[PDB]
RNA sequence: CAUCACCUCUAGCAUCACCAGUAUUAGAGGCACCGCCUGC
């Protein structure tokens, strides 16, 4: 086949050793006395060095089977960084859940009334999107790193002033720079998910549940969706190097155990950088199911069995522009198998919160075509987010 | 000169790899190739030849699913993103292949020939006489180096003995041998030579210069001079 | 045994041999090796050849069974490459079947001095050996002689000829007919524009036609005439060589 | 002068240019788009 790397940029050959070397009982006569180099002396053959001491910052790792936690078996790791192939397809059937299209009736129905409804809300919803938008900073235009962080923290501040007509809100904080773990088997396949980055919203009561006994038990029947010649691990961190353990992310003691809400943000100016809708919705699944895994793991132990209480853990990815919601229920932790109790998940896709912003009037001809603001705002986006931070408080 | 190849790379990706330009110019720094220098950056994007490269846990024959076909830079023909099993590569896509095809890639060769489908990697002994063929290799685990272009394809003339004959697309015939793999049908772009560069600035946009402005007299037959001979030397010219 | 007796009838009935060729390929061999002569039937097929003047030409020489397997193979190797395959080395192989026992290098003077030389295109060497194949056999000097004559003397481009099948031609029937022509009058050498007074007559007229029709149609001289000429022409070409 | 367009010539292939390319390609050249007409 054809090697990659050209024979030039590789490392030269040494030179060849001088023939004094190979005629035995001769001690050559080189220039290691004279510590510096001469042509006309022999090339002295040195041992190999060692430094004698600890230095940090010239430290070199043993190789990789010399490390204590190398195992055989890989194990596929899902982070941040992992882009999968298939999108959710691919994350359903290593999570082994059924989807269910739409978020639940019980979650909507709380601001189906226009009681739970903000005072001018659709007011303060375009106010957050402008200020995110055009008034953040100094600079016309800001950049996506800028306001996709900002425009979900309004939001959420925007829901929290709500708690005059819920004192339920009360119970619940954001967690910053949460990370947690989890480790399960899909079919002979070590599997661990490692969440971090966005926010963590935590609750000192557990969600309830949203399916019931019987639309849990229907779930026998459902299959999952294969997707052949494409392997389930495809765009997974294959590591060696690893360390099976399970982590909430907290010590215990924690007064807010309880996951509520994961918020996912794609913050990331370059397009290339950002995850694709597909995708973007996949990465909230793994987190939702590995938050709910730890929870399950860490209350009924490290057993493999149909949860008596199933853990509903909820999830809104955003674009900045776009958003996704993610309510997931976790109603089994014997994964190994493909068939029995199924996990269910609720996804709506494709949310836009605003099809357009115009940082600058659009003049043509001397004419405002499009005055500065957001242009194909949905005022139903947002109750779907309120929704699901009114869920567990009404 | 201190030249060294941006070809340093020895692990395979599909990541597009930053390449620099060299203008004409060997690892001297003296001109060596002229009409080469400037145009738009590129990023090579490494394409995997060799099409039967069974993963490192798996062996024999496997399949692979087209995610999407696009444009390369460094090359006339299009590229496609497959994947089989666990990994990604790319590969020179052909005349009819979409987003959502699936490929075969085998070595096996059976006693009587298969129906051959475009896009699809077989050894030369399992293939029909008369197949379009392209991206084939000189002796197995060689790699793809023959009917790579945009549109090009060859011709299974015959089969005899372990050996088959390759049309190449400048009508010349090659024996290989018949566990070369080879790709059926032709290779995408059929119309690229139809394009039309249209103006001057669009051949210094694929980094082409303008060639020199010496009048050669010099050419294939003008420059080189048959010697007369001594006898013929006398009727060279006659006045008139 | 009793294998490989069963593989050379099946693998010549592959090829689409014809049953009394078959039986004909066994009687053609005189002590030849199976295999062997499987290979030497073999090779010629990979070079495009069909059964039928397959047998013609091992019918007529058996020198081509008794080869090296190296050498043919390697030989086919080289007859491809300058471009002869199917149907093209069909009339070079009966008028000149010496080509496979000649040595390479002998092959490779005699087109480089066409294609270095001579300076014709690759595509025109490959005609000229398709349609002429007595080149090989022609000494080098002798063929660069002929060339130049044509070029120079009588003012023939490379294309006309290549098309006009002049090398094929001996030398001395074209200087006889030429010298003729041209001291009758009715050839007239081309001046370094390029220009004739006359057009002079075309070369298939000179070569092609026989020597009595010759006459009649451009020399209008009779055939007592043109005899005596080429005694005197042979006397000068004598005196020629003898004084250089 | 260069220039798209056209035309000629050369080349069946890899680990420093051409090229991490493969005859719908590359190089060496002529002419100067296109359209009409013409050689063969
Ligand atoms: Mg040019
Ligand atoms: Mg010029
Ligand atoms: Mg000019």
């Amino acid at each position: 086949a054809y090697e990659w790397g050209v024979r030039s940029t590789r490392k030269s050959e040494p030179p060849p050793l001088d023939r004094v070397y190979e005629i035995p009982g001769l001690e050559p006569i080189t220039f290691a006395g004279k510590m510096h180099f001469v042509p006309w002396l022999a090339r002295p053959i040195f041992p190999p060095w060692d430094r004698g001491y600890k230095d940090p910052r010239f430290y070199r790792s043993p190789p990789l089977h010399e490390h204590p936690l190398y195992k055989d078996q890989a194990c596929y790791i899902f982070h941040h960084r992992c882009r999968l192939l298939e999108g959710v397809k691919q994350a359903l059937w290593l999570t082994k859940t059924k989807l269910i299209e739409g978020l639940p009736e019980k979650v909507l129905s709380l601001v189906d009334d226009p009681r739970n409804h903000i005072e001018n809300q659709d007011e303060c919803v375009l106010n957050v999107i402008s200020h995110a938008r055009l008034w953040q900073t100094t600079e016309e235009i800001p950049k996506r790193e800028t306001y996709c962080p900002v425009i979900v923290d309004n939001l959420i501040q925007l829901c929290k002033s709500q708690i005059l007509k819920h004192p339920s809100l009360a119970r619940r904080i954001c967690v910053q720079n949460s990370t947690f773990s989890a480790t399960w088997n899909r079919e002979s396949l070590l599997l661990q998910v490692r969440g971090s980055g966005g926010a963590r919203l935590s609750t000192k009561d557990p969600l309830p549940t949203i399916a019931s006994r019987e639309e849990i038990e229907a779930t026998k029947n459902h299959v999952l969706e294969t997707f052949y010649p494409i392997s389930p691990i495809i765009d997974l961190h294959e590591c060696n190097i690893y360390d099976v353990k399970n982590d909430t992310g907290f010590q215990e003691g924690y007064p807010y155990p309880y996951p509520h809400t994961l918020y996912l943000l794609d913050k990331a100016n370059l397009r290339p950088h950002r995850l694709q809708p597909d995708q973007l919705r996949a990465k909230m699944i793994l987190f939702a199911f590995g938050s709910a895994l730890a929870q399950a793991r860490l209350l009924y132990g490290n057993d493999a069995k149909v949860l008596e209480q199933p853990v509903v853990v909820q999830s809104v990815g955003t674009d900045g522009r776009v958003f996704h919601f993610l309510v997931f229920q976790l109603n089994t932790t014997d994964l190994d198998c493909n068939e029995g109790v199924k996990n269910l998940a609720w996804v709506d896709s494709d949310q836009l919160l605003y099809q357009h912003f115009w940082c600058l009037p659009v003049i043509k001809k001397r004419v405002v075509v499009e005055p500065v603001g957001p242009v194909g705002f949905k005022p139903e986006t947002f109750r779907k987010f309120l929704a699901l931070y009114l869920h567990g408080a009404a | 000169a201190n030249f060294v190849s941006w070809k340093s790379r020895t692990k395979y990706t599909i990541t597009p790899v930053k390449m620099r330009k060299s203008g004409g110019r060997d690892h001297t720094g003296r001109i060596r190739v002229h009409g080469i220098g400037g145009g738009h950056k590129q990023r090579y994007r490494m394409i995997d030849f060799l099409r039967f490269r069974p993963e490192e846990t798996k062996s024999g024959p496997f399949e692979e699913k087209v995610i999407q076909v696009r444009y390369d830079p460094c090359r006339s023909a299009d590229i496609a993103l497959v994947a089989g099993g666990s990994r990604k590569r790319w590969i020179i896509a052909t005349e009819n292949m979409q987003a959502g095809d699936t490929i075969l890639n085998s070595n096996h060769i059976g006693r009587m020939a298969v129906a051959a489908r475009e896009g699809d990697a077989h050894p030369l002994g399992a293939l029909p006489v008369g197949t379009l063929i392209n991206n084939v290799e000189s002796e197995p685990g060689r790699g793809a180096q023959y009917i790579r272009a945009a549109g090009t394809c060859g011709v299974l003339l015959r089969k005899v003995n372990g050996t088959a004959i390759i049309q190449l697309p400048s009508k010349r015939q090659m024996q290989v041998l018949e566990t070369c793999v080879a790709t059926v049908g032709r290779v995408s772009n059929v119309d690229h030579n139809k394009r039309v560069i249209g103006k001057a600035g669009r051949n210094r946009w694929l980094g082409k210069r303008p060639n020199s402005g010496r009048w050669h007299r010099k050419g294939g037959w003008a420059g080189r001079k048959i010697r007369p001979l001594p006898p013929m030397k006398s009727y060279v010219k006659l006045p008139s | 045994g009793s294998l490989e007796l069963e593989r050379v009838m099946s693998s010549l009935l592959d090829m689409g041999f014809s049953n009394a060729h078959i039986n004909e390929l066994l009687s053609v061999r005189r002590g030849a090796s199976l295999q062997q002569l499987l290979d030497i039937i073999s090779e010629f097929i990979l070079l495009g050849l069909n059964p039928e003047p397959v047998c013609v030409v091992l019918k007529k020489s058996p020198q081509l069974l008794k080869l090296p397997i190296m050498q043919m193979r390697k030989r086919s190797s080289y007859l491809q490459k300058l471009g002869l395959g199917e149907g093209k080395l069909k009339r070079v192989l009966y008028c000149c079947p010496e080509i496979f026992t000649m040595r390479q290098q002998d092959i490779n003077d005699t087109v480089r001095l066409l294609k270095e030389k001579c300076l014709f295109t690759v595509q025109q060497v490959t005609k000229i050996l398709h349609s002429c194949p007595s080149v090989l056999r022609e000494d080098l000097g002798q063929l660069e002689y002929k060339f130049q004559y044509a070029y120079f003397r009588m003012g023939i481009k490379h294309p006309d000829i290549v098309k006009s099948e002049y090398l094929q031609y001996s030398l001395t029937k074209i200087k006889q007919r030429h010298i003729y022509l041209e001291r009758l009058g009715r050839y007239q050498t081309p001046d370094k524009k390029g220009q004739t007074q006359i057009p002079n007559p075309l070369l298939k007229d000179i070569l092609r036609v026989s020597e009595a029709e010759f006459l009649a149609r451009t020399a209008c001289t009779s055939v007592e005439e043109f005899q005596v000429f080429k005694k005197l022409l042979a006397r000068e070409e004598e005196e020629s060589e003898s004084s250089t």
